[PDB]
């Protein structure tokens, strides 16, 4: 179904048009992501958390990353964390872009869309020049960053920023105002505070019902501590008002883009310890140590002490977490993933009670649910 | 840029808005296709002299979990996880959109 | 006085004080049924004198949400009826009793 | 409430696993011997458990290693081997158990190397 | 020491220390240890008796306030007698903070639903049923939420195959899609990684 | 002694008055699952297979592992009478593409190395 | 910090209220919308003719796989087997056994086009830069089988692109 | 330095070509097999021996960092040539 | 009785007399790093990578060679055990050959695994490398000399093991090297074994050469057949 | 090339009629750039 958003089986008990009930089917994309990261090394399991949500590619990768490098009790470098916080703030805007121009396809706004997958082809572009790959990067790695930027990517991205503004006022002027747009979005699928805390929500479905977190501000991470913005907050909790926050979000992002820009530091971009980072090629070519160590890194990898931590951070869809267990060796020994997705789908039921098929519809858009991280 | 001024001036009047400012396709302002050679420097770590890495091995500061309270073995004024938040503020940038 | 709690489903409460204090007693009356020696009641009684005489010391609502630290006398009022539905709970529950029972000797031994 | 069960602990059924793959195994449970190629013994510390080997064939194209036996890769890692015994007899798997072998203590003197009228003095060093 | 270390918070590491006496002192029927681990995570490990009391006070306490439940899984141990660790992590928006309560089960022993607790943990409870086969009791609605319809076995165990035990495909002379027991063309190539020389002497066990 | 906590039943009685339930829900059902599915079988295929699915595990002696069976084989009813479950589903139970394996040990000589 | 997206009043005055009036009866945000469409018709549209004109690359961009030589002819591989053993999809399966020189090459060397991810793990890993990702992406193959590379098709592909490979290689090898 | 088999055949560097029963050829048929056709074990044995004044030269196959790891061949036997590991060139001192 | 107590890192231990400091610290479940000590082989003393600091002591002993002294308390792991550890890996790595990834040892390697486990990560060795020629000993055991840490391994396993006297060290210093002197076939029905004890490539399998790397290896512990020995 | 257009448009192939041995006249497709001209085609430089 185009409204699906992915392999999605939702099966609904209606009376008329109205929907009586809704049970969400899910497993179509479970490929047992957890399992097959139990059986690779840390550095193997990376892509796996580009693949989990497709739309916030670095995001998962920078969570993956932050786990595993407060298991290894070391610290990526400043350099890095600044190229860190800029790509999630790229990716931030990527991921709201598809969320709300698919929201609004779903609604039957079919226009924006095309206006700003131009957009995130420019960010597509971005990505590919930085790692090789328009898509699933993996260009954060648990040390920092695989490759320093190519010398004229700070310019582009200067240059891409500066424009984006006035796509986000054309979207604005396309939906903001419209009655249609309105109708179809206020008073629809309202959920309260305590509710949204009860339920395990996160993210937007938190701030669209008044709740004031963020995890950016609260629990910060990198250097999202040494930049200002503001976190739009809701006063209805309905779809108009989450539309309302993911715009305003994109408007943020571009602040801490700019930020980031003007602030980036020179120096290294991966942690200066070869017994976790590999070395360069050029000393794997000529020292005998930094031989062995690429060896070593890239045959058996690198163990991490024992124990276990939840790592969170703030992804575009909501609080995005691993529960990683290391038993001391090179491979780890559990990794559980948690996707705001989960919760928002176990209470799309209760968010949609005396409303019809088309309000299901908005809500579905609204939650921002991809199926990846869903199932994993 | 190749579309003729009248339809510039159309263009303006329908969007609202000076289109020509801010265009969206890269005409000619983006990066060159060919960089000169990079540098890349080197890490702290790259020292001659004083570096044991005895002394900057993060991973073998790590130590198991510090115990409190085994079972298997005053007022006492009440605690909490982490004092209390802070109640934000109300972004003098632009407080309400 | 006050508009839009801001919070959805959080109604505004008008006359707050005499809630807090009714609410803050019954609170007390609960704890009041627990063993004198149990570290909840204790504990329960000592937060909840210091925010009851915080409530009657300072007549005005906005002063007295920053001395209370609890974000916003409604969601004050909310976690008093949320601790006294605790208090019910573990007299029901008595938990200061001793281990039920102690674990095998090698199940929380990590690695392995 | 507890009702005083006295059976063995039994779970196959609940499993899942086809009965092919819980009668017609064997599974060894063992420490696993030292590489002779390093002196390390950090892999001699724990108890494993690992099936049976099966047929293994050649992939008529590109001629890969081809299998059908689903436990030809799980491994079991135990602290103990009564842990291994327990878990193999509650999952319903014949095992064959082997002590751990572990090297002798052995008297070594750097002395010996010159003895007066031994025949341990070395020829070279 | 500097640049590449990680840095540490002694403040919060004592605070999270005072909260776990804390939690202790208040519910000795059901604590049975507290750790601080090195980088300021607060885990509480107590009996499978006490999940809806310590939960209940954890999100009720005034001094508490955990009123979300971030995730809730189970990680599998052969080695142990109780197979099982059931893992919860809650967290604190009013005092900013993070906790984690660990208990133990077996194959055959029910565990207490939580859905009454904390909504969120609905589809929590029933991911780990499905997974690891773990009964939660007094569950308003527990069934398979990922695996495939009828498929037989817990994956997420540690016993359980990389590959399972079936595989599916086409079949044109019944006109549908079949099961049949997994067959592949080139075997998952097991690999042997762990070194023979011990990487951190902090973590080293006694030599029993 | 042995310490144990049930899930459902304190005996093996109270399992078998539950095991009975179920049977008669499953054999209740089988009639109407020929009839929706559309399927090829007849009601007396799909009994005799019932049957047979609750007699592969008739040599359980423990109650607890009884409920857990009868929880399982509920969440199967559960699931076939909502018609989440498929003909590719409730077929597969049959093997209908998978060929005979031998048992006696020559044929088995025969054909390869596994016993 | 924070801000509210949806906490404004309007005002209440004749003024106001016929202007509301007026967008309600008239249409008039519904004609700004109108506005915006017909504004974005005159623009240029950003479609390229492909396969005419392409989308820009980098010379990091992850394509094809390719096995290289020296300048000599000599191939660079000497089955060490570290891309085998990086590789997370496990698509890489190596034989390797001395040469009738007594040099150290394969005897197979596969890669599984249909289990590689493209991350380019293995040309990382490589320490003599035998293996690549040249930048090759439009081979689709009508059968499966075709995408089953050995070291021959590998071979091939290196002979075939190498002169694009050695060039991106130089504009990128001091990133590395 | 390609050879055919007596069943036509083209004969790898590896050396494999199937067998005159072997059902396997079918695959070719209607079809074409893949074969390099440059023989690194030939090409390698065209370049000529490097003569250097010292007992010991320094091998990174050319290149810089492009090369390969920078490798150190002793050159005191004098019945036979020093050879790279990795990049298969020979080098000798200059006898007779 | 005759037990002497001693303590590695603080800890009490009851150990023979006579016992080196490297049995002690085993007998609590620690392995000090070696290259040249192999208990089945006289010691030699030589490599110096097994060096541990003795508390109130100033200098390192040889944790292999030296017997323990009541009442002393071996520290394994602290600083100055740490610092001699990394300078011997030094000492070690300054000379050696750039190829692992052409070495049969890769994966198997103890140097590696000890470079990896208790020395740097960076070189600060700008010299150039020496090298040897390569010696011919028999169609059994491969000879790639530059490989070689000098332990001395082979030369006490050939003498005493095996009952040979053909293998021994020629020169002295950096140029000491390991061989036969003369084209001499080491020959001998134990003759394998000194693969198996040379901690690098340098001594390696001619038959298995380049065919496999350890970790993709499946080990099947079996019996042999050859002889009635078992 | 025409440095005019937007970046995207500003590079351009028009194919051959006759390649190795089939006819191109209609059917072409972006395999039969060879490599040189694929480097400069895509972007990946600025030099011919
Ligand atoms: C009805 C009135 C039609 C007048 C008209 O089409 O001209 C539009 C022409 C389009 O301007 P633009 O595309 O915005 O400016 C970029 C240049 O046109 C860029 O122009 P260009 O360099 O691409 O020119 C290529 C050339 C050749 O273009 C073609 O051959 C392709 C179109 C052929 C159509 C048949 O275009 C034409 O000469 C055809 C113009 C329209 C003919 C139909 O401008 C006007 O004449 C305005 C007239 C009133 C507009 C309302
Ligand atoms: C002297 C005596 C004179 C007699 C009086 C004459 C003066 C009359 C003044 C008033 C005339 C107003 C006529 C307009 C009728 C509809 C107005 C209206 O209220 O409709 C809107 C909604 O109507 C719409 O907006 C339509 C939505 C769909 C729009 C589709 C495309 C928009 C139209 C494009 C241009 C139209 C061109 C039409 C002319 C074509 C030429 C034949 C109401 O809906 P809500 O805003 O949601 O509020 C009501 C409930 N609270
Ligand atoms: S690109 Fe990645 S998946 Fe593909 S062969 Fe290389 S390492 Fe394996
Ligand atoms: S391609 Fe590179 S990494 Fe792979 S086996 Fe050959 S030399 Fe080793
Ligand atoms: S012996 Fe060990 S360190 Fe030396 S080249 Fe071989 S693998 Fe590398
Ligand atoms: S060849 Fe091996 S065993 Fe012999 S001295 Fe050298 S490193 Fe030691
Ligand atoms: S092991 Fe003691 S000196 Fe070598
Ligand atoms: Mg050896
Ligand atoms: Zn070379």
């Amino acid at each position: 179904h185009p409204a699906a958003h992915g392999v999605l089986r939702l099966v609904m008990e209606l009376s008329g048009e109205m929907v009586r009930k809704c049970d969400p089917h899910i497993g179509l994309l479970h490929r047992g992501t957890e399992k097959l990261i139990e059986y690779k090394t840390y550095l193997q399991a990376l892509p796996y958390f580009d693949r989990l949500d497709y739309v916030s590619m670095m995001c998962n990768e920078q969570a993956y990353s932050l786990a595993v490098e407060k298991l290894l009790n070391i610290q990526p470098p400043p350099r890095a964390q600044w190229i860190r916080v800029l790509f999630g703030e790229i990716t931030r805007l990527l991921n709201h872009i598809m969320a709300v121009t698919t929201h609004a396809l779903d609604i039957g706004a079919m226009t924006p869309f095309f206006w700003m997958f131009e957009e995130r082809e420019k960010m597509f572009e971005f990505y590919e020049r930085v790692s090789g790959a328009r898509m699933h990067a993996a260009y954060i790695r648990p040390g920092g960053v695989h490759q320093d930027l190519p010398l004229g990517l700070l310019d582009d991205i200067y240059e891409f920023s500066k424009n984006f503004s006035f796509r986000i006022d054309e979207l604005e002027e396309m939906l903001t105002n419209n009655r249609i747009w309105r109708n179809r979005t206020v008073d629809i699928g309202v959920v309260t505070a305590e509710d949204a805390l009860n339920y395990g929500f996160s993210g937007v479905m938190l701030r669209g019902s008044g709740i004031q977190w963020d995890l950016r501000k609260t629990q910060p991470y990198d250097v999202y501590d040494q930049v200002e913005f503001d976190v739009p907050i809701g006063s209805r909790g309905d779809c108009y008002d989450r539309y309302l926050c993911r715009v305003e979000e994109m408007r943020q992002s571009l602040r801490i883009i700019s930020q980031c820009l003007n602030k980036m530091p020179p120096g290294e971009i991966k942690v200066d310890d070869a017994k976790v980072s590999p070395p360069k090629r050029a000393e794997m070519k000529t020292s005998m140590e930094s031989l062995i160590h690429h060896f070593k890194l890239y045959t058996e990898g690198y163990q991490v002490p024992p124990g276990a931590t939840y790592t969170a951070i703030e992804a575009p869809k909501g609080e995005f977490g691993v529960y990683l267990v290391s038993d001391g060796s090179s491979r780890p020994y559990r990794c559980k993933i948690k996707a705001p997705g989960f919760a928002h789908l176990a209470g799309l039921d209760k968010m949609s009670k005396g409303h019809m098929l088309a309000d299901v519809v908005a809500i579905i858009g609204t939650q921002d649910i991809v199926f990846g991280e869903v199932d994993r | 840029a190749s579309a003729t001024r009248v339809i510039q001036l159309l263009r303006n009047w329908a969007s609202g808005r000076d289109l020509q400012a801010k265009l969206q396709l890269r005409y000619q302002e983006i990066s060159k296709r060919t960089q000169p050679p990079p540098k890349l420097p080197v890490g702290p770590s790259h020292k001659l002299s004083n570096n044991y890495y005895c002394t900057r091995d993060g991973r073998r500061e790590a130590m198991p979990p510090s115990i409190v309270m085994s079972s298997q073995k005053t007022e006492k004024k009440a605690v909490t996880p982490a004092p209390p938040i802070k109640r934000w503020e109300l972004s003098k940038d632009q407080p309400y959109l | 006085l006050k508009k839009t709690t801001g919070l959805v489903g959080l109604a505004v409460c008008e006359t707050p004080h005499e809630r807090l204090k009714i609410l803050y007693t019954k609170i007390l009356d609960v704890l009041g049924q627990i063993p004198k020696n149990a570290a909840y009641r204790k504990y329960t009684e000592q937060i909840t004198n210091e925010k009851l005489g915080m409530v009657k010391a300072e007549p005005d609502v906005k002063k007295l949400e920053e001395q209370l630290q609890g974000g916003q006398i409604e969601e004050v009022i909310l976690q008093a009826e949320n601790e006294l539905s605790l208090a019910r709970k573990m007299l029901r529950w008595k938990p200061w009793e001793p281990l039920v029972e102690e674990p095998p000797a090698n199940q929380w031994k990590w690695p392995i | 409430q507890l009702i005083a069960v006295d059976e063995k602990l039994d779970i196959t059924t609940l499993t899942g696993v086809p009965e092919e793959h819980i009668k017609t195994r064997k599974v060894r449970i063992f420490v696993p011997a030292r590489n002779n190629m390093q002196s390390g013994v950090n892999n001699t510390k724990k108890w494993k458990m690992e099936f049976d080997t099966r047929e293994r064939w050649e992939n008529p194209l590109m001629g890969w290693s081809s299998t059908a036996d689903p436990l030809s890769n799980l491994v079991l890692t135990f602290s103990t081997k009564e842990d291994a015994v327990a878990f193999a007899e509650k999952n319903g798997w014949s095992f064959d158990v082997e002590e751990r072998k572990v090297p002798k203590p052995k008297s070594k003197s750097y002395g010996a190397n010159f003895s007066w009228n031994k025949r341990t003095r070395v020829s070279t060093k | 020491t500097r640049p590449t270390i990680r840095p540490r918070n002694d403040v919060v590491h004592k605070q999270l220390s005072a909260f776990g006496q804390y939690v202790a002192e208040i519910l000795p029927k059901y604590v049975q240890q507290v750790q601080v681990s090195c980088f300021n995570e607060l885990e509480i490990f107590i009996h499978p008796d006490g999940v809806i009391p310590v939960l209940t006070f954890l999100r009720d306490h005034t001094n508490a306030q955990f009123k979300s439940l971030a995730d809730l899984t189970a990680v599998d141990v052969p080695t142990r007698q109780n197979r099982f660790e059931i893992v919860y992590n809650l967290l604190s928006l009013r005092f900013n903070s993070r906790i984690r309560v660990k208990t133990y089960t077996d194959e055959l022993t029910p565990i207490e639903s939580s859905v009454t607790v904390y909504k969120a943990a609905n589809w929590y409870e029933r991911e780990i049923w499905d997974m690891f086969g773990v009964f939660f009791a007094n569950h308003p609605d527990l069934r398979r939420i990922l695996t495939d319809y009828g498929f037989e076995g817990h994956p997420f165990r540690k016993d359980f195959p990389l590959s399972g035990y079936v595989e599916l495909r086409y079949d044109d002379e019944v006109k549908r899609v079949v099961a049949e027991p997994v067959e592949l063309a080139q075997e998952f190539r097991k690999f042997d990684l762990n070194s023979p020389w011990e990487a951190f002497p902090a973590y080293r066990q006694p030599p029993e | 002694g042995t310490s144990v906590k049930p899930i459902f039943s304190r005996d093996m009685n109270e399992a078998k008055r539950r095991v009975r339930e179920l049977y008669r829900a499953w054999y209740r059902e089988v009639p109407n699952t020929v009839h929706l599915f559309q399927l090829d079988i007849s009601v007396k295929q799909g009994r005799d297979k019932v049957r047979e699915m609750f007699m592969k595990n008739a040599h359980v002696t423990d109650p607890r592992v009884v409920d857990l069976l009868v929880i399982k084989g509920k969440m199967e009813l559960e699931e076939t009478i909502n018609v989440w479950k498929q003909r590719t589903h409730i077929m597969r139970f049959f093997h209908e593409t998978e060929a005979p394996r031998p048992t006696d040990f020559l044929s088995k000589f025969y054909v390869g190395h596994d016993p | 910090t924070y801000k509210f997206v949806n906490m404004r009043e309007p005002s209440m005055d004749m003024k106001s209220v016929t202007d509301r009036a007026a967008q309600t009866l008239l249409w008039t945000e519904l004609v700004r919308g109108l506005g915006m469409t017909l504004s974005y018709l005159f623009r240029e549209p950003a479609t390229i003719n492909y396969p005419f004109e392409k989308g820009p690359l980098s010379p990091r961009f992850r394509g094809e796989h390719a096995l290289r030589r020296y300048p000599s002819g000599e191939e660079r591989c000497i089955a060490c087997k570290l891309c085998e053993a990086v590789c997370p999809a496990q698509a890489i399966t190596i034989e390797a056994e001395p040469r009738a020189d007594g040099s150290r090459r394969t005897t197979r060397y596969d890669i599984d086009m249909t289990k590689c991810i493209y991350c380019g793990f293995c040309q990382e890993a490589c320490p003599v830069d035998a293996i690549v990702e040249g930048p090759n992406f439009e081979f689709s193959t009508e059968t499966h089988e075709e995408l089953l590379y050995n070291k021959e098709k590998l071979l091939n592909n290196g002979d075939k692109w190498e002169a694009e490979i050695a060039a991106n290689i130089q504009a990128d090898y001091l990133y590395r | 330095g390609v050879r055919t088999s007596p069943t036509g055949e083209k004969v790898t560097h590896t050396g494999q070509a199937y067998d005159d029963g072997d059902y396997r050829r079918v695959r070719f048929s209607d079809r074409q097999k893949e074969v390099n056709e440059n023989f690194a074990i030939d090409l390698i044995a065209e370049q000529p021996v490097s003569e250097v004044g010292s007992r010991v030269i320094s091998c990174d196959g050319g290149g810089g960092a492009l090369g390969h790891p920078r490798v150190y061949i002793n050159l005191d036997k004098e019945t036979k040539t020093g050879t790279c590991g990795y990049c298969g060139l020979q080098f000798r001192q200059p006898h007779h | 009785s005759n037990l002497i107590e001693v303590f590695v890192d603080g800890q009490s231990v009851m150990v023979e007399p006579g016992t080196t400091v490297l049995q002690a610290c085993e007998k609590v479940g620690m392995q000090i790093p070696r290259f040249c000590y192999h208990e089945r082989l006289s010691v030699a003393g030589n490599c110096r990578m097994c060096l541990v600091e003795i508390e109130k002591a100033p200098k390192v002993v040889a944790a292999c060679a030296m017997p323990v002294m009541k009442g002393w308390n071996i520290l394994t792991n602290s600083e100055k055990s740490k610092k001699a550890r990394e300078g011997v890996m030094e000492f070690l790595l300054a000379n050696h050959p750039l190829d692992c990834p052409i070495c049969d040892q890769g994966g198997e390697c103890d140097l590696q695994d000890q470079s990896m486990m208790f020395g740097s990560d960076r070189s600060r060795f700008l010299e150039g490398k020496r090298a040897v020629e390569d010696k011919n000993i028999g169609p059994l055991v491969k000879t790639i000399m530059t490989r070689c840490i000098q332990c001395t391994r082979c030369i006490r396993f050939a003498s005493e093991i095996a009952g040979v006297d053909d293998l021994g060290t020629t020169g002295r210093g950096n140029d000491m090297q390991v061989g036969t002197y003369i084209e001499k076939m080491f020959m001998s029905e134990l003759s394998g074994n000194i693969i198996d004890i040379c901690p690098v490539g340098a001594l390696t399998s001619k038959p298995y050469a380049f065919t496999a790397r350890p970790w993709e290896t499946r080990k099947t512990e079996s019996i042999d057949v050859m002889d009635a020995v078992g | 090339e025409d440095n005019k257009q937007f970046f995207g448009r500003h590079r351009w192939v028009i194919y051959t009629t006759e390649m190795n041995g089939r006819d191109t006249f209609w059917d072409v497709d972006g395999s039969m750039v060879p490599p040189e001209w694929h480097r400069w085609l895509h972007c990946m430089t600025d030099d011919p």
